[PDB]
């Protein structure tokens, strides 16, 4: 996150890190043994940080899971960037309390203009590298199809879309990859990729998470 | 007036820094470039330049710079590139960069010669550089193939690969 703040702790309660030896992506916990996250964070081994806010430093009330299941979106395709959504299964059921609470999925699309939060660990410059230990939001209204596309001409799909600022400054970075936009309390996006980080006219792109209720509900209860 | 290279950092590059090469572009996007086996290579070393299909996995292979000459790197200036890794012997070729419309950059080139692959970093049309292949304006655009399903770099002169150097 460039330009946002730190989070006051356990404010974000459903941010996940996704840790493979390190941090690597965010995620959002929607059922006590779902994660959702992006696509293009899938790894044959994760482990799934829950009440995190220091991910440095073991306080001592975090949750330390094992995915028993990592199920990228099947149609995804990882040069077009369509379909970066992921579902992850906790090997066990994470305690819920006021550190770690799920998120809710949307029960319709986010109109444009729309105040969302975004939060994550990663990067917080636009030219250099200067990735937090602790947890950072970014308010940042839903950008229209129309700017979202003129900001990325032939790249957005129907299932993307841009969250940020036309004049940039605030904007997600590297390493907030998989971490959740959440718009009145609803899960509307996925941190998906971006063009430099907090430039002129390159928002964040972000996974439309209203295209895909289905397939996650319907995912969760198969599996 | 000729214009340095930078780093991430607002520095010049430097002929005896190691950079990692990096996307403008970042998550799904992003992938730092690295040294893979090519498909169906006899090469005992590793001879393929790809890029990762995330930036949130492994980091790129680092690369050196060598000018033809001088010891500053400036754009528009001829040079060859080399990952720079433990390696032995028979796998020192196989760490410099050298090209086999479409033509995949691969590695087994050398330094510093007349049959080497010399290459320029010019500056991008939008944010960051690209790398130019330079048969030595008749030089030829450095961007991505998709081959096997992975991301391999290759000859293309539409849509270059906009990059970054960070300093390891
Ligand atoms: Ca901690």
């Amino acid at each position: 996150i460039v330009g946002g703040y730190t989070c006051a702790a356990n404010s974000i309660p459903y941010q996940v890190s996704l840790n493979s030896g390190s941090h690597f992506c965010g995620g959002s916990l929607i059922n006590s043994q779902w994660v959702v996250s992006a696509a293009h964070c899938y790894k044959s081994r994760i482990q799934v940080r829950l009440g995190e806010h220091n991910i440095d430093v073991l306080e001592g009330n975090e949750q330390f899971i094992n995915a028993a299941k990592i199920i990228t979106h099947p149609n995804f395709n990882g040069n077009t960037l369509d379909n970066d959504i992921m579902l992850i299964k906790l090997s066990s059921p994470a305690t819920l309390n006021s550190r770690v609470a799920t998120v809710s999925l949307p029960r319709s699309c986010a109109a444009a203009g729309t105040e969302c939060l975004i939060s994550g660990w990663g990067n917080t410059k636009s030219s250099g590298s200067s990735y937090p230990s602790l947890l950072q939001c970014l308010k940042a209204p839903v950008l229209s199809d129309s700017s979202c596309k003129s900001s990325y001409p032939g790249q957005i799909t129907g299932n993307m879309i841009c969250v940020g600022f036309l004049e940039g400054g605030k904007d997600s970075c590297q390493g907030d990859s998989g971490g959740p936009v959440v718009c009145n309390g609803q899960l509307q996006g996925i941190v998906s990729w971006g063009y430099g980080c907090a430039q002129k006219n390159k928002p964040g792109v972000y996974t439309k998470v209203c295209n895909y209720v289905n397939w996650i509900q319907q995912t969760i209860a198969a599996n | 007036l000729p214009k340095p290279v930078l780093d991430t950092n607002g520095k010049k590059l430097n002929p005896n820094s190691s950079y990692r090469i990096i996307s403008t572009f970042w998550g799904a996007l992003g992938g730092d470039v690295y040294l893979g086996k090519s498909p169906n290579s006899d090469a005992p070393c590793p001879d393929g330049v790809f890029r990762y299909n995330s930036d949130v996995g492994p980091s790129g292979t680092p690369v050196r710079f060598i000018p033809l000459s001088g010891a500053n790197i400036f754009e528009d200036q001829l040079l060859n590139i080399q990952f720079n890794i433990p390696t032995v012997k028979l796998c020192v070729s196989y760490t410099i960069w050298k090209v086999g419309r479409t033509m995949l950059l691969e590695t087994g080139g050398t330094i510093g010669q007349a049959d080497s692959s010399y290459f320029k970093i010019v500056k991008s049309s939008k944010f960051g550089y690209n790398l130019l292949y330079c048969p030595l304006n008749f030089c030829a655009k450095v961007g991505v193939v998709i081959q096997n399903g992975k991301r391999r770099l290759a000859l293309v002169n539409e849509n270059p690969l906009d990059v970054l150097f960070q300093e390891v």
